[PDB]
């Protein structure tokens, strides 16, 4: 266009500080929505572990990691590292 | 001859639609709503 | 006043009640006293006089430190048995310092003194938010404190509104300050009943907002805050004088109009729970609430006072009154006492 | 304990530094040099009057916001927490609605010096 | 067809040929009520009627302009209109009246 | 804790003493409206605190939102009071009981 | 729509229908000093309208079939009764002029009904503002009580200040002894046998009060029969015109709306109008008014709401 897109070569002109407020407002909120890496936040943030593990009881259940740290199940993140 | 017409010269004729429309509404989905229960009312304990 | 200041500043007051209502905690239950606080001072300064500003001041100072003496209550609360709730065990000055700010918030036994003197100096609308909706998340903190009430002061709290918001409603020519001293009045009808089944007082509360709405919203008709100016009446809308004979002698409970029902089976309930010598002295003081009612619709209907030939012209210029607001309002009430068993 | 032996010394520095200029300048106080100054004339009112300012409003404004910034103060310690996307959207919503606030002030001459 | 004035508060009052023929022909008109033998009377009129025809002749500003001294026209219809009130001032003061009221009384020989 | 909390609502009641007993100026009892706030601020904090609750410490600022937006329309009624006498006394408002 | 407050937000925003002529003028003189030659011929000259004089019976020609009722039910003035006979125990000195102060204010607020909406302006003659000028040539001669004079006053100070100035005022003095030449030249015995003194205290009481207190707030012209007389001069002084020193220009739409909406409601124009301070002159009991209001209910058209009366037509009197 030009009675719209015009307009902003004088904001831009003059007024050159909306536009940029204007802009990375809207330049703000788009750009987590179209992020590889947002997804890492909510993890990277989630594996801390600030209080300790308690760990269950084995009764005869739950193939998961064994009571062994380095043992190959479990949540395992070699995502953090190599990143 | 109201040098100044009224507000309401005409008829609004939506506010006719609006208001019997509605009301035959009401009518027929109060209607059927007692139907609807009274005969639902005789399958509870019987008749 | 630019509506995107209006419609903010009436959602607020959409908000006040509604979070003291849609909310468990006494921090949620709190700051909806205060959107119904913040928002209200607006609208009282429309005019910005030496009316409005008077009673803004009155009404902030004598009502934010209502909101404080509540968090007191709340915070006294939060170290015993440490919640957000008064929850059953509370100890008694707790409350009964949170029912002396909520009475101070609403008006009763001497807290009356502000709200008189704020419905007045202050426009008809904005008179009926106060008596009607400010009126409504007070007592959202007070239906559900149900149980464990001091039964000894929620009752003098009574009985001093029922005096002093009769006593007072005599002197007064001005309607705005009539009205005000009618919500004293009904108030001990509402708040006396409190432990006492309290879907009594739900009860009051909805009819009353029948009785003022169409009081307040007649008076917005011609903006006649005096009894000399609603008495000429019979000239300007003569067709109004059917329902405000019946609208005060049931705002003034007579039995065969509705709001009589809620000062009687009330008294039911005061009755079933042995207390055959107080609700006497609210009913005996409730028709000395008829004589400024008897003598307001003698000046208004029964007697046609001296009018104006400038009142010629209101003769030619076709008003507009409200639609669903005022004949369902004066009909829904005035005409609903046979229908008092859905009611309660 | 450790800061109070920081700050009573600073006290101290300045209050051993003002006691050593009351009672070491050999002074003459009489009457013409105690009284005001107005740039060689006597007064003509009483120095504390009603002054009558016109940012009054920005005042406010700054004292609604002095708040705001209180309430945004908790975000380095909110990325900590698990969830990030209402820490996201409700960081937003705080900024947003705070220019909206700011933009309708803006227009409607609050922040323009009453004259 | 004029931007900006050197001028200063002097607004531009777009449409002359008219205002100036308003006001000279308004002067002609608020004069008519002095006698013919008042030379004020006798003097502007020799004045508007000039520059009535070199407006009601000469539809061009900027040439107008080089034959009615007093460029930027627009400064002009500020004098126009001072004549004007001054008329009116000068009518319901009487200043064609007699020779001097109250002479002076040898006031004038200078060198003393 | 329980030397505080007495020696607190003691300090909440001093001022709601003080915000009934006027001295001749609206804009003394606004300014003794916010430490009597403040009082509750703090004997709400150290409750959120012992207790450990944090869970609750998020109320000690949704409280004090509203200590300043309460005094914003309590100062800015004042802008109203000023602008009607200029003098801010107590004692000159009194013409609604007519 | 009864323009409500959503057409505004849905569009009919004033400063949006303002034109370089969207100017409420007026013109003031005297009781033959021209407004008639003049009202007219500003309008028609400039593009905008014209109101005439608003006389006892203004209401009751914008109402109904517009026909001068009787004498009763607008007012019970008789303007020519009051000249042959002033002075007179019923009060009709003061009865023919707070009925003509209310309907110089209901020509007013219909204007600017009309000049906030299809702008043009608006020519009328003596409007609200200078209606005191006869108070007080009526109050210094005697023929008010000043505890009557009060009841006026007190009604300005009530319906006054809501409203916008006349925008630019028009005056054209005559001296005194010329305006009783052309009433005497005009074959009227009621405005005759006037006194002289009266229409001295008519321009003593307007060029003392009137036209300082109005040049501040508005525009003044102040012209004679002569530079009047020649009605093109006149307008074109208004055209080229510099239009300041005003509320007019200090405001906003949102201004104008909360004074259009005050405006179209004409029960809120006149509320404070019809007040019970009981003055003799003006109270005028029961019997001799419900007479007149069920008497004039009982007019072959009113009976009703001005669109329901089955007896002047209105052939859907039973859904619109
Ligand atoms: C650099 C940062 C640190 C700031 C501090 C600076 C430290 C160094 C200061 C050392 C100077 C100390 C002496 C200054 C006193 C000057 C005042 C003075 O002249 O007093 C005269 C007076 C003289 O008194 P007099 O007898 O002549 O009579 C006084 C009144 N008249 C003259 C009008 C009649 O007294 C002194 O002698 C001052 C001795 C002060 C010593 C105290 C230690
Ligand atoms: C049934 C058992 C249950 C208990 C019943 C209890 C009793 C019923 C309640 C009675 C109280 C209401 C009646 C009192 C109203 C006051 C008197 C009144 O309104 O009339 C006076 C008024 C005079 O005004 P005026 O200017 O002279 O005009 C006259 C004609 N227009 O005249 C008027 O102009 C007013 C009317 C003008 C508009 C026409 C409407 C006529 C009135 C209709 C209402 C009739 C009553 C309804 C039926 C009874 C209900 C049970
Ligand atoms: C003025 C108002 C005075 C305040 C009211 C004082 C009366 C209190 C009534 C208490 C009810 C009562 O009188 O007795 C208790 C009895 C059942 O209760 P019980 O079983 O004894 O336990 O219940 C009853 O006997 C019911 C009695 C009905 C209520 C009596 C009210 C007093 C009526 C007497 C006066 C009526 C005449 C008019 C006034 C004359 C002046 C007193
Ligand atoms: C005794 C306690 C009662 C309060 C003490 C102050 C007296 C009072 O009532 O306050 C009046 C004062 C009104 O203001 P003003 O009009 O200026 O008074 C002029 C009087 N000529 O208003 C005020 O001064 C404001 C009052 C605030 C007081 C806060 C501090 C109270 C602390 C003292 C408590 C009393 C001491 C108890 C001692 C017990 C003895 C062991
Ligand atoms: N209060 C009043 N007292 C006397 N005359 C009045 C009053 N109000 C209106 N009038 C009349 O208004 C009339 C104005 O007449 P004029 O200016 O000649 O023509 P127009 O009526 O068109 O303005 C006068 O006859 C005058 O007497």
């Amino acid at each position: 266009a030009g009675r719209i897109s015009a307009f902003l070569k004088n904001a831009w002109a003059k007024e050159p500080v909306l536009v940029v407020s204007f802009s990375v407002w809207g330049l703000a909120i788009i750009m987590p929505m179209i992020s590889p890496y947002t997804k890492y936040a909510s993890m990277i943030n989630k594996a801390t572990p600030y209080n300790y593990p308690v760990p269950v009881r084995d009764d005869g259940n739950m193939p998961d990691v064994p009571s062994h740290p380095q043992d190959p199940l479990g949540p395992s993140l070699d995502w953090l590292k190599n990143l | 001859f109201y040098v100044r017409e009224p507000v309401n010269a005409k008829p609004n004729w939506l506010a006719v639609g609006l208001s019997v429309g509605a009301s035959v509404f009401m009518w027929i989905y109060l209607i059927q709503t007692h139907n609807e229960d009274v005969l639902e009312y005789k399958r509870r304990n019987g008749l | 006043m630019n509506p995107i200041t209006l419609a903010i500043i009436y959602f607020t007051i959409f908000l006040g009640p509604v979070i003291t209502m849609s909310s468990t905690n006494l921090m949620l239950m709190w700051v909806g006293l205060e959107f119904s606080l913040l928002a209200i001072i607006p609208m009282l300064i429309n005019k910005k006089n030496p009316r409005s500003t008077e009673a803004a001041t009155k009404y902030f100072v004598t009502q934010a430190t209502a909101s404080m003496i509540i968090l007191l209550a709340i915070v006294l609360n939060y170290k015993q048995l440490g919640t957000w709730m008064f929850q059953q065990q509370t100890n008694g000055l707790i409350l009964n310092m949170t029912l002396m700010a909520l009475s101070m918030k609403l008006g009763l036994a001497p807290f009356h003194f502000w709200l008189p003197e704020v419905t007045q100096g202050i426009p008809l609308h904005m008179g009926l938010i106060l008596l009607t909706w400010q009126k409504i998340a007070p007592l959202s903190i007070l239906i559900q404190i149900y149980p464990l009430l001091n039964s000894t002061i929620i009752l003098m709290l009574a009985i001093t509104s029922i005096f002093m918001g009769a006593w007072g409603g005599l002197n007064q020519t001005q309607m705005r300050k009539i009205m005000a001293y009618s919500s004293i009045a009904h108030m001990g009808w509402m708040l006396a009943i409190l432990p006492y089944n309290p879907s009594l007082t739900l009860l009051n509360l909805m009819i009353y907002i029948i009785l003022t709405a169409p009081m307040f919203m007649a008076l917005m008709l011609n903006n006649s805050m005096t009894i000399n100016s609603i008495s000429l009446l019979w000239n300007k809308t003569p067709a109004m004088l059917t329902m405000i004979s019946l609208m005060l002698l049931s705002l003034g409970g007579l039995p065969p109009l509705t709001g009589f029902l809620p000062k009687w089976i009330i008294i039911t309930e005061l009755m079933k729970n042995n207390c055959l010598i107080m609700a006497t002295l609210m009913a005996m003081m409730a028709l000395l609430n008829l004589f400024f009612y008897t003598r307001l619709i003698y000046s208004t209907s029964l007697t046609m006072f001296p009018t104006n030939n400038n009142s010629k012209m209101m003769t030619h210029q076709t008003k507009t009154k409200p639609n669903l607001m005022f004949s369902t309002l004066a009909i829904m009430s005035t005409m609903t006492l046979p229908l008092a068993p859905q009611l309660i | 304990m450790n800061l109070y032996t920081v700050i009573f010394i600073n006290i101290l520095l300045s209050l051993t530094l003002i006691l050593v200029a009351f009672w070491l300048p050999q002074m003459n106080l009489y009457s013409e040099k105690a009284n005001p100054y107005e740039c060689g004339f006597d007064p003509t009112s009483s120095a504390r009057l009603p002054f009558s300012m016109k940012f009054f409003l920005v005042a406010i404004t700054f004292l609604l916001f002095d708040l705001e910034i209180a309430l945004l103060l908790p975000l380095p310690w909110a990325i900590q927490t698990i969830k990030t996307s209402t820490m996201m959207i409700m960081a937003f919503i705080l900024v947003t609605i705070l220019s909206l606030g700011l933009a309708y002030e803006w227009t409607q001459k609050g922040l323009e010096w009453t004259e | 067809l004029k931007k900006t004035t050197g001028l200063v508060g002097l607004a531009v009052c777009d449409t002359p040929h008219e205002r100036l023929t308003i006001l000279y022909t308004k002067t002609l008109d608020i004069l008519k009520h002095f006698p013919k033998h008042a030379a004020y009377r006798k003097y502007t009129e020799q004045i508007t009627n000039e520059k009535l025809d070199m407006v009601k002749a000469e539809p061009d500003v900027k040439k107008l302009e080089a034959l009615l001294q007093g460029g930027e026209v627009e400064e002009v219809i500020l004098q126009a209109e001072k004549e004007l009130s001054l008329a009116r001032k000068m009518l319901k003061w009487k200043p064609w009246e007699p020779l001097v009221e109250e002479p002076p009384a040898n006031q004038w020989k200078w060198p003393i | 804790m329980p030397s505080t909390f007495f020696n607190l609502t003691m300090a909440f009641s001093l001022s709601l003493l003080g915000t009934l007993m006027f001295r001749s100026h609206l804009m003394s009892t606004l300014l003794c409206l916010e430490g009597m706030v403040l009082s509750l601020f703090i004997m709400t904090s150290v409750t959120s605190l012992n207790s450990n609750s944090m869970s609750s410490m998020p109320i000690p600022i949704t409280i004090l939102v509203f200590a300043a937006c309460e005094a914003a329309v309590g100062l800015a009624l004042l802008v109203k009071v000023s602008n009607t006498y200029g003098t801010d006394y107590v004692q000159n408002l009194n013409l609604l009981q007519c | 729509l009864r323009y409500g407050l959503l057409a505004a937000i849905l569009g009919d925003k004033t400063t949006k229908k303002l034109h370089e002529y969207s100017r409420v003028i007026t013109v003031d003189g005297n009781i033959c000093s021209g407004k008639n030659k003049l009202a007219k011929e500003i309008a028609q000259q400039l593009g905008m309208k014209h109101y005439p004089e608003a006389g006892i019976q203004y209401s009751s020609t914008t109402t109904g079939d517009g026909r001068p009722l009787d004498i009763e039910f607008s007012g019970s003035c008789s303007l020519e009764k009051f000249y042959d006979d002033p002075k007179s125990n019923d009060g009709n000195s003061y009865r023919l002029q707070s009925w003509l102060y209310a309907s110089r204010l209901l020509q007013y607020a219909d204007a600017l009904e009309h000049l906030l909406s299809t702008g043009q302006g608006v020519v009328l003659e003596r409007s609200i503002y200078s209606d005191f000028v006869f108070l007080e040539a009526m109050y210094n001669q005697g023929y008010i009580r000043k505890q009557c004079v009060d009841h006026y006053n007190e009604i300005k100070r009530l319906t006054l200040p809501e409203y916008l100035p006349p925008h630019a005022v028009i005056y054209i003095d005559v001296p005194v002894p010329e305006v009783q030449s052309r009433i005497q030249k005009k074959g009227d015995p009621h405005e005759m046998k006037v006194t002289s003194a009266y229409l001295q205290d008519i321009e003593n009481a307007y060029k003392k009060t009137f036209l300082p207190k109005m040049s501040e707030m508005c525009e003044v012209l102040v012209y004679d029969s002569w530079e009047a007389e020649d009605p093109t001069k006149v307008v074109e002084d208004i055209e080229y015109l510099k239009y300041n020193k005003g509320p007019w220009l200090k405001q906003d739409d949102w201004t104008f709306h909360y004074l259009r909406m005050l405006v179209q409601d004409k029960t809120e124009v006149l509320n404070y109008t019809t007040i019970p301070v009981y003055l003799p002159e003006i109270t005028i009991g029961a019997h001799q008014g419900s007479r007149i209001y069920n008497s004039f209910r009982e007019l072959p058209g009113r009976k009703y709401a001005p669109g329901y009366n089955a007896e002047v037509g209105d052939k859907w009197i039973w859904l619109k």
